[PDB]
Order: structure tokens, then C-alpha cells, then sequence
């Protein structure tokens, strides 16, 4: 049909565009439309076929844009589902369809339950008149501290992520429920964990080696964190797992206009000094302690057996 | 009967590992001094090789052997006659040493995105396994100058220079005390292991721990490389808990477990603590 | 030992505890006899076990789960009964009078080998399970016997409280 | 009709989870010497292990089984009525009886999950009176495999790994350590073992008395002396009361400090543990599950001031003795599970050994 060109196109169109929509939810819940079309596209007499049809345009996918990689990780699972229902058929053409249709129903359905099983295993963790910190937000980070201060009392403080700012954007979608929570620059970190007891990090993509690639400014406040010994707990679902690795990847970092760093008023100082900011920085698995999920809380090297449980494991190729 | 067998293998052809060279002799040795029995032909027989086989020092030469009877242990059916238990059965064997020796050219595939141009690259002593990754590094053409250590039980890393300068990089040999000196000058550190155990730790030549050492002390991440064969099932503590056979002045010497960063082998990448996970996935 | 075929061969079903694994199985050495050992094929509770290969001159068997699936048990309840009622005291014997220590070792199996399980058939100590419940069982107890019939031994191996059968 | 139970004196802010209790009142002032719901065996193995003599891990899992052995041996289900789900109706408020008794060390509920498990299975149109007999044979069956078969195989582990003209601690306490380490010693191994332990309880005199009977010499001090015994020492081991999901060994009161003062001399740790000893929930630190024990019971018996005589009449005073506390996951070395020395980080791996995936 025309239409399926037309409609990824307008999702390769909202991926080049840069950062956004709404949220990485939003992400998994379009994609996964989409592939729900695309296996409605046209017939295919084995699965191979399909598979280079899919590879290929999550292939454009992920070289469209390699910042992220939920519409990655999820292709990547459609096609270790299909990889069981092809072992679930010579363990071709009987029910696939159907088969393919009720399999990412329950992934839907399985994405709609994540964050709020999330704020199901939030309780535990935080005590009262403790005191608690982030970077940033994900929208994981605001069903947590939204269900754990709704019965205890805490002190979250949070240094906004600002290359440009929006954890102040977090500190007033909060504060409205009114926690009593402070707000600090960037750079006054280090001191303030002598008082702290414990951080979260509100990740957008994590990796196989246990280390995870967050927003900047969660390095320094992870060799902070490991020169005052609190524990680190990083709060991302198992969804937005990656099989990449890091120097694998060829720069997975991606750097914006440098216009939010130095602006442009600046006069005749410019074109004799070079500028550049990463949206995104590399921490090691060395430095997390305490993973959060829909399952329950895994180790750092426990995300391992996730990855090759959650994913074929030579679908490392798009 | 097959111990000149061995070593014509072993030292008449120095071009395989000494693991794969073992696994070699006893899968074409399966045309056996015929005894035609599942059980009492497999113990004597290979327990009784990897006994008269230990008259060299290496560590990876048993492990092999034992990776290779829990390989034929598992698909060794029953159906009622003594000719495929393994005696027809032994085209796995076949499949088994030709993947294993792919697994070369795949740890090759799977590292040669994995070092940075620019990085300059200190090296402990010889492998038949650090030169196919680099070069197969330097074939995506790249650029990058590489330091190598003495490696004194003897005059070693000049035939690591020697080598890898017909490979076409610059080399520059140093000193073995010289490690400190000029660690800090590398930005990566990458070690061929002798053989791989559960707790991340790399039992290997003289200096690798050194490595290890000023490693942590420069926080500069430490990559050790693994065949699927050599993963040996010992477990370690400290400084006398290695066998004193697999020993002799020492000559092997055992580094800290817990401090390196990132491995790799025919299943993928893995994390230091994953070997154990791998482990119990191997031995049945 | 208490069979005097000294290897058991094939369809010997017997239920050995394990003992001790390997890297195949577990060396598993078979109370049937004394020196011969064995294997399983892909904790310490026995298990029933048919025999399938052989050899002569090296003593190595060999033994897993073959195809035995639904197969009756009482069989081999019998067999290792019989087998144990013939330990302590129906090995080396004597015309008793038991040194308990050992007996001659090839003055051994002097009428043993022809009257328990080593006779004619399986029909033949199926007979001797189903007439000789003991001697004792009935009262009328057989003839043809190396010794008158059993003058000395009669008391001593199973006539002493009951022969509970 | 419903169990109570009230708390002692004053009470730290940061344990609003697990309370503090007083082991000085009776658990009958508020239900009579019978109950038509409790169970007269279930009070008696329960107020045994209330005080604070049945201490090991594995003997008060094996006195609430042989307890529910005791529950189930008799128990007769009324008719026109459902087995599975009346009997967990019925024992899972046994169950809050006994978290009431004294709360809960989780080795115990892994037990209890593994009841539900088996009541479960067996049906219920099935005749009721052999299915009580293969359960109760289930369940026996269970813990002598799990206590008895896990013991030998650490034992069998234990045989190599200890050297000899090597020395070697102990801390905390369980039959397990005493059975590994005598049963190391008599085989012609030579070492001696210095036994550290603590304080309000000096529980080790246990392993003590019972490993000079095994015949070995020893040295005995307490873990704010450890900081002189790090020179002489060639390896430690530890015992362990529960295993976290991350590693973090759940044990005894001053495990953590001799790991940390080990390897701030570098002398490598080691612990044990086994099947059943590992949970699902996990946690970052203390202050979740951890219990408290007497208060009073801190005295020296040094002149005539007992130096917390006058406990009660103070308020603006507060005291703690934690005992049952964690571990960082990347300083204790590895265990000795039954399936073999697997390194710490890696062990919760056990959860889909299942269905053979």
C-alpha cells in the first residue's frame, strides 16, 4: 500500500528532526503501531523475506538517528519473537499472522503496566526524612517519587540537566504535589553528598555492559557519588535495554548546536574557539548498584541474561 | 602411539594454539587402540592422556581436554548398538573443532571495531590470538603506535616486535620495570590470556598482574581476550592457591580478579562476572 | 559377588544405588558383585538400570535407561531380596560351622551355584520362590541336595524364629 | 480473637517497618492455653523460638517444618469444603502468628512459598488422607536433601580448600560451620582456628566448645580487636544468615566489618550459604529488615554500676544493637553454594533453572 511508505516516512521525519516527541512511551506505542501495520503490509511465503523488509527499514531506523534506540530494541524483539514462533512451528504458515498480532498485544499491553509496576516496587527503597537525588527527568522518575512521597516524607534535590535546562521544567511538574524539593546549579554537586544518602539516575538508554548511557552530568555525580559511597540505583525498565556496545559504536554520542552553550551574542570571540556538548555521557557498569524494573530489582551484571533472555542475541546488525 | 603425534604438532607447527593443537590430537584420535566400550576407553584412555600430556608447564592444555569430554558427553546417544555412541558419531566432533576454529576469526569479527584510532597500546608477551585481532584492527585501516614489554623468563617481546612489525605497525619494546613509567603514557591496555577462570581472574604470564595493578592505578580499562576453549575451572584467591605443577623463580603468576573491564569470546561480549554464567553453561 | 557368571549380560536389570559421579555420569560400582563398575548416560538414590554393551579382558560395563519406561517393578524386588537373603550368611558357608571371617575361596560354591539362582531357569528360583517359600514352608522340604539334605544347615540359615514368608 | 502485639520503651524514627520487642512477656495474656485457631504445637515449637534458644538458621527451618509436619500429620479438613485454599487460609494466619512471635527470617518463608507450592499441586478431588501422607513425605524429603545433602557437598568443596600451615577465623554461628570445619580438620589437615565473635550475645562459644572438642587450637577475641589479628591471618571465613538478591550477604551482627577489615589488609573472604537461603525483594541497606534484640541485656559485671541500670527513667535517650545486616556486593569474595565456588555478583541465576530455559 501507499500509505505504509507515507506513514514511516513521517516517523523518519519526526526522528530527524531531533529531539523528541512527547516521550520515549510515545516511541514504543507509535513503532509498535506501525509494525502491527507492517505485518499487515502483504503476504510472505517464508520469514525471510520479511526479515530483510524489516531489517532493512529498522536498519534506515537506527541510521536515521543512532541518539536512541527504542524503535531499535523494539524491532530487535519482534524479531526474537518471531525467531520463537519460527522454533514454535518445526519444534510456515499456519496462524503466523494472528500469531505475530496477539505476540506485540501482549507487548502493548506489557507497556502499559511498566511504569506502574514501577511505582509498585518504589516503595521499598526510600525511607522517611531521607534525602534523595536526580538529574534530569524520565517520566519513570516522576510515577516513582509521585507514589513514594504520596505515604512518607523525603527531600528530593535535583541539578537539572542543562546543556539546556528542563529539570526545572521537573522540579515545577513536582512540586505542584509539593514535596519540598530544592533546586541547585550544575557544578555545586560534589559538597552536597556529604549530605545526601542516596541518587537516582533517570536514564534514556542503557546498554549490555551494565554501564548506562545517560544525560550528561551523571558522570561527575557517579565518581561523586563513588567518593562518598552511597549506593546508586538507576531507575530504567527493562524496555529501553540495548545490545550495543560502547566503542563498538562509532561515537554513540550525539552533540547539539553548541548555541545553548555559548550563545550568539558573543561577539568577535567565535571563530577562534571550538565549542561542543554532549546530550548524552558514558558512566561504567563498575558505579550502579541497584537496578529498578517491572520484574523486581536485578544486579548490575544481571541485565546479562536480559539481554540474551530479551533478545536473539545476534540481532547486534542494524 | 600418539604422544610424537602431539608433538610433532606442537612443536613442529607453531602456528595453533596449544589448546586447539590438544583437542586436534585426541579428535583425530578417536581411531583408538580399539577397546570398543563407551565408558572404560573414554576415562582411561583420555584422563590417562591428559596425565602423560603434562610434561610441559601450560595450564590450558588439561582445561582443553576436559572441555572437550564435557563436549562429548552431551549428544552421545544409546540406540542399541556400539557403533554410534561416537564411533559414527563423530562428525559433531568435526563441527565442534571446526567452530572452535572460527571462533578465532570471530573474537577477529567482533573486536575489530573495538580499538580507537589514535590510542596508543601497551602489551604484555606473546598470543596466537592478539595479533589476528590487530591486525584485523589495522585491516579496517586505522592508525595506532603500540609499546610491548620485555617479558623476561627470557629475550621475549622482540619476537612480538619482530612479528608485528611484518604486520606493519611502529613498535617500540621497553623494559619489564619500565611498566610504571610508560603505563601511563598508553590509553589501553589489552591482554591475551593463558587461561580464563571463574572470577575474572587471568592466570598468565609473569607481568600481567603488574598490569592489573598499575591499571587500577591509572583507571585505564583492561581488556583481556578468550577463546571459547581456555576457559579452565579452577578457583583462585591469592598468591599460592594455583597448583605448584602448573608453576615451575616462579613463572606463572595469578592477577586480581575483580579489576578488569571487558572480555570477549565466540559467545559474545561479556562482562567480568559473566564468566561464571558462561561457565555453568558450559560443562553440560 | 553371590552369581558365578562373572560378567551379567544384556537385559540385566538391576537397581544399584549411585555412589559417585564423573564427567559422563557417575562411577557407580554394582553390589551385585564386587569389582565391576560402570557408567550413566544424559542425588544419591537408586534407580532401575538395564545393561546394554560388554567386554572381556578390561571389566568395564556400561548401563543407562535405555527404553525401560513402564516396567514392572516386583521382578526385581524378588531379584534383589533373594540377593540379600544370601549375604550374611549363603556365600562361603560351610557344612556349618562359620568361621564368619572366610571361608575357602575354591571350595566355595561347592552346592550354592546349583540350588538359589544359578540353576536350570528363571522358572528355576521362580520355583524356589513359589515351593520353597522356605524349607520351613511346608513341612515336606526337598530332596536332592549335596548334603543329606540340609542336616546341619537347617537350623542355621533360615529355620530359626519363623522363616517369616 | 485477634493476635496484638504492643512494642518496648523508646523507639528509633528510622525503623518504621520492623518494630522493637522485649523478650520478657508472655505470648498468652491475650489467648487462652488453648485456641480453636492456633495450634498447641504450633505455640509450643513457636514460643521455642521466641526466646531465643532454637538460633541457627537451618535448625529453626527445620523446628517450623517439623512444626507444620505436626500441622499436617493430623489435620482433618471438614467436608463440602476446598483443600488447597482453607489450609493456606488457615496457615498463612499461622504464619502471621509467627511473625508476631518473632519476625521473620526469610529462609523460612522461601519455606512456606514452597508449602503453597505443594498444597497447590496436589489436587483436591484426590482422596485427602494419602495425599496428607505424600506431602508430609514431600516435605521431609525436602529439608534432609536441602540441610543434610548441601552440607555434604560443601564439606566435599571444603576438603581441598584449605591448605595447610594456614590459619583461618570464623565468625558468626550454625551447625554448618562446625560440621565444615571439623570435618576439614580430621582428615590429617594441620591449622589452627582463631573464633572471633562479639558482643551483647558472644554467641560463637558455641563453634568454640564444639571445635575443642574437635581437638584444635585457638584463640579467642572480639571484632574490635580485629585490627590486631589481620597480620597473622592467611584466609576468612564467614557464615551467613541470608542471601540478597545482589549479592549482599544478610548475616550475622559484625559480618560486614571483618570483610571490610579483611580486605583493608587484603585477606580474601569467603561464606556459605545454600539452596532455599535466597529471596525475591532486594534492598540498598540496613534500615529495611533488620531486627532488634534485647536492650537491657548491654551490662558488665565490673563493681556494683551496672553502667544502663536506670534504662527506663531516662526518655531523652535512645540505644541500638542491630544483628541481622548486609554487605556490599563487591567486597564479598564468592560463596560456597552446593553447586559449586561461584563468584558473588553472579548468583541470582537460580531463578529460571526451572523449566530447564
Amino acid at each position: 500500500g501507499s500509505e505504509l511508505s507515507e506513514r514511516i516516512e513521517s516517523f523518519v521525519e519526526t526522528l530527524k528532526r531531533g529531539g523528541g516527541p512527547r516521550s520515549s512511551e510515545e516511541m514504543a506505542r507509535e513503532t509498535l503501531g506501525l509494525l502491527r501495520q507492517i505485518i499487515t503490509d502483504h503476504r510472505w511465503s517464508n520469514a525471510g523475506e520479511l526479515m530483510e523488509l524489516i531489517r532493512r527499514e529498522g536498519r534506515r531506523m537506527t541510521a536515521a538517528q543512532p541518539s536512541e534506540t527504542t524503535v531499535g530494541n523494539m524491532v530487535r524483539r519482534v524479531l526474537k519473537i518471531i525467531r520463537e514462533e519460527y522454533g514454535r512451528l518445526h519444534g510456515h504458515y499456519a496462524q503466523l499472522q494472528s500469531n505475530i498480532i496477539e505476540a506485540i498485544n501482549e507487548l502493548l499491553v506489557e507497556l502499559e503496566g511498566t511504569m506502574e509496576n514501577i511505582a509498585a516496587q518504589a516503595l521499598e527503597h526510600i525511607h522517611s526524612n531521607e534525602v534523595i537525588m536526580t538529574i534530569g527527568f524520565s517520566r519513570t522518575v516522576e510515577a516513582f517519587l509521585k507514589e513514594a512521597a504520596r505515604k512518607r516524607k523525603f527531600h528530593v534535590i535535583v541539578a537539572e540537566c542543562a546543556p539546556f535546562c528542563q529539570g526545572h521544567e521537573m522540579a515545577v511538574n513536582l512540586s505542584k504535589a509539593g514535596i519540598e524539593t530544592t533546586v541547585m546549579t550544575d557544578a555545586a554537586i560534589f559538597a552536597v553528598m556529604s549530605r545526601v544518602n542516596k541518587v537516582i539516575i533517570g536514564t534514556k538508554t542503557i546498554l549490555a555492559n551494565g554501564a548506562l548511557r545517560a544525560v550528561t552530568g551523571t558522570h561527575t555525580l557517579a565518581l561523586a557519588a563513588k567518593h562518598h559511597s552511597t549506593p546508586l540505583i538507576v531507575c530504567a525498565p527493562m524496555f529501553k535495554l540495548s545490545p550495543q556496545f560502547p566503542n563498538e559504536e562509532d561515537s554513540f554520542h550525539k552533540f547539539v548546536a553548541p548555541e545553548e552553550v555559548l550563545p550568539f551574542t558573543e561577539g568577535d570571540i567565535l571563530e577562534k574557539v571550538s565549542v561542543h556538548c554532549p546530550v548524552f555521557d558514558y558512566v561504567p557498569p563498575e558505579l550502579i548498584t541497584l537496578f529498578i524494573s517491572n520484574i523486581g530489582g536485578n544486579a548490575p551484571s544481571y541485565i546479562y541474561r536480559l539481554m540474551s533472555e530479551l533478545y536473539h542475541p545476534d540481532d547486534h546488525v542494524l | 602411539e600418539l604422544i610424537e603425534y602431539f608433538k610433532s604438532q606442537m612443536k613442529e607447527d607453531p602456528d595453533m594454539a596449544s589448546a586447539v593443537a590438544a583437542i586436534r590430537t585426541l579428535l583425530e584420535f578417536l581411531k583408538r587402540d580399539k577397546g570398543e566400550t563407551i565408558q572404560g576407553l573414554r576415562a582411561n584412555l583420555t584422563s590417562a592422556i591428559e596425565t602423560l600430556c603434562g610434561v610441559d608447564s601450560s595450564v590450558a592444555v588439561s582445561s582443553g581436554g576436559e572441555l572437550f569430554l564435557r563436549f562429548i558427553s552431551l549428544a552421545s546417544l544409546e540406540y542399541s548398538d556400539y557403533s554410534k555412541c561416537k564411533k559414527i558419531m563423530i562428525e559433531r566432533g568435526e563441527l565442534f573443532l571446526r567452530r572452535i576454529s572460527l571462533s578465532r576469526n570471530k573474537i577477529a569479527d567482533l573486536c575489530h571495531t573495538f580499538i580507537k584510532d589514535g590510542a596508543t597500546i601497551l602489551t604484555h608477551a606473546y598470543s596466537r590470538v592478539v595479533l589476528r585481532v590487530l591486525e584485523a584492527a589495522v585491516a579496517a585501516k586505522k592508525r595506532f603506535s603500540v609499546y610491548v614489554t620485555e617479558s623476561q623468563p627470557d629475550l621475549s617481546g622482540k619476537k612480538m616486535a619482530k612479528a608485528l612489525c611484518h604486520l606493519n605497525v611502529p613498535v617500540t619494546v621497553v623494559l619489564d620495570a619500565a611498566v610504571g613509567y610508560i603505563m601511563e603514557k598508553a590509553d589501553l591496555v589489552i591482554v591475551g590470556a593463558e587461561g580464563v577462570v571463574e572470577n575474572g581472574g587471568i592466570i598468565n604470564k609473569i607481568g600481567t598482574n603488574q598490569m592489573a595493578v598499575c591499571a587500577k592505578a591509572q583507571n585505564k580499562p583492561f581488556y583481556v581476550v578468550a577463546e571459547s576453549f581456555k576457559f579452565v575451572r579452577l578457583f583462585p584467591l591469592n598468591q599460592q592457591d594455583v597448583p605448584d605443577k602448573f608453576k615451575y623463580h616462579p613463572w606463572v603468576d595469578y592477577t586480581a580478579p575483580s579489576l578488569i573491564t571487558l572480555l570477549f569470546t565466540d559467545l559474545g561480549v561479556l562482562t567480568p562476572s559473566a564468566v561464571s554464567d558462561e561457565l555453568i553453561k558450559l560443562y553440560l | 559377588r553371590f552369581y558365578q557368571h562373572k560378567f551379567p549380560e544384556v537385559e540385566d536389570v538391576v537397581m544399584v544405588n549411585v555412589r559417585s559421579i564423573a564427567e559422563m555420569g557417575a562411577y557407580v560400582s554394582l553390589l551385585e558383585y564386587n569389582n565391576i563398575e560402570g557408567m550413566i548416560l544424559l542425588i544419591g538414590r537408586n534407580e532401575c538400570v538395564v545393561v546394554i554393551r560388554v567386554d572381556k579382558e578390561k571389566g568395564y560395563i556400561d548401563l543407562s535407561k535405555r527404553r525401560v519406561s513402564p516396567e514392572e517393578a516386583i521382578k526385581c524386588e524378588d531379584k534383589f531380596t533373594k540377593s540379600k537373603t544370601v549375604y550374611s550368611i549363603l556365600r562361603h558357608v560351610a557344612e556349618v560351622l562359620e568361621y564368619t571371617k572366610d571361608e575357602q575361596l575354591e571350595s566355595l560354591f561347592q552346592r550354592t551355584a546349583w540350588v538359589f539362582d544359578d540353576k536350570y531357569k528363571r522358572p528355576g528360583y521362580g520355583a524356589y520362590d513359589a515351593f520353597k517359600h522356605a524349607v520351613s514352608d511346608p513341612s515336606i522340604l526337598d530332596s536332592l541336595d549335596l548334603n543329606e539334605d540340609e542336616r546341619e544347615v537347617l537350623i542355621n540359615n533360615i529355620n530359626r524364629r519363623l522363616t517369616p514368608q | 480473637q485477634v493476635p496484638t502485639r504492643k512494642d518496648y520503651g523508646s523507639k528509633v524514627s528510622l525503623f518504621s517497618h520492623l518494630p522493637q520487642y522485649s523478650r520478657q512477656n508472655s505470648l498468652t495474656q491475650f489467648m487462652s492455653i488453648p485456641s480453636s485457631v492456633i495450634h498447641p504445637a504450633m505455640v509450643r515449637l513457636g514460643l521455642q523460638y521466641s526466646q531465643g534458644l532454637v538460633s541457627g538458621s537451618n535448625a529453626r527451618c527445620i523446628a517450623l517444618l517439623r512444626a507444620l509436619q505436626q500441622v499436617i500429620q493430623d489435620y482433618t479438613t471438614p467436608p463440602n469444603e476446598e483443600l488447597s485454599r482453607d489450609l493456606v487460609n488457615k496457615l498463612k494466619p499461622y504464619m502471621s502468628f509467627l511473625t508476631q512471635c518473632r519476625p521473620l527470617s526469610a529462609s523460612m518463608h522461601n519455606a512456606i512459598k514452597f508449602l503453597n507450592k505443594e498444597i497447590t499441586s496436589v489436587g483436591s478431588s484426590k482422596r485427602e488422607e494419602e495425599a496428607k501422607s505424600e506431602l508430609r513425605a514431600a516435605i521431609d524429603r525436602y529439608v534432609q536433601e536441602k540441610i543434610v545433602l548441601a552440607a555434604q557437598a560443601i564439606s566435599r568443596f571444603a576438603y581441598q580448600k584449605i591448605s595447610n600451615g594456614d590459619v583461618i577465623l570464623v565468625y558468626g554461628c550454625s551447625s554448618l560451620v562446625s560440621r565444615i570445619l571439623q570435618e576439614a580438620w580430621t582428615e590429617g589437615r594441620r591449622f589452627r582456628v582463631v573464633v572471633v565473635d562479639s558482643r551483647p550475645w558472644l554467641e560463637g562459644r558455641h563453634t568454640l566448645r564444639s571445635l575443642v572438642h574437635a581437638g584444635v587450637p585457638a584463640s579467642y577475641l572480639l571484632i574490635p580487636a580485629a585490627s590486631y589479628v589481620l597480620p597473622e591471618v592467611s584466609k576468612v571465613l564467614l557464615g551467613a544468615h541470608a542471601l540478597l538478591a545482589n549479592g549482599s550477604v544478610m548475616s550475622r551482627v559484625g559480618t560486614a566489618q571483618l570483610a571490610l577489615v579483611a580486605r583493608a589488609h587484603n585477606v580474601p573472604v569467603l561464606v556459605c550459604c545454600e539452596t532455599y537461603k535466597f529471596c525475591e525483594r532486594v534492598q540498598t541497606d540496613a534500615f529495611v529488615s533488620n531486627e532488634l534484640d534485647d536492650p537491657d541485656d548491654l551490662q558488665c559485671k565490673r563493681g556494683e554500676h551496672v553502667a544502663l541500670a536506670n534504662w527506663q527513667n531516662h526518655a531523652s535517650l535512645r540505644l541500638l544493637n542491630l544483628v541481622y545486616d548486609v554487605t556490599p556486593p563487591e567486597l564479598v569474595d564468592l560463596v560456597i553454594t552446593e553447586l559449586g565456588m561461584i563468584p558473588c555478583s553472579s548468583v541470582p541465576v537460580v531463578l529460571r533453572v526451572k523449566s530447564s530455559d
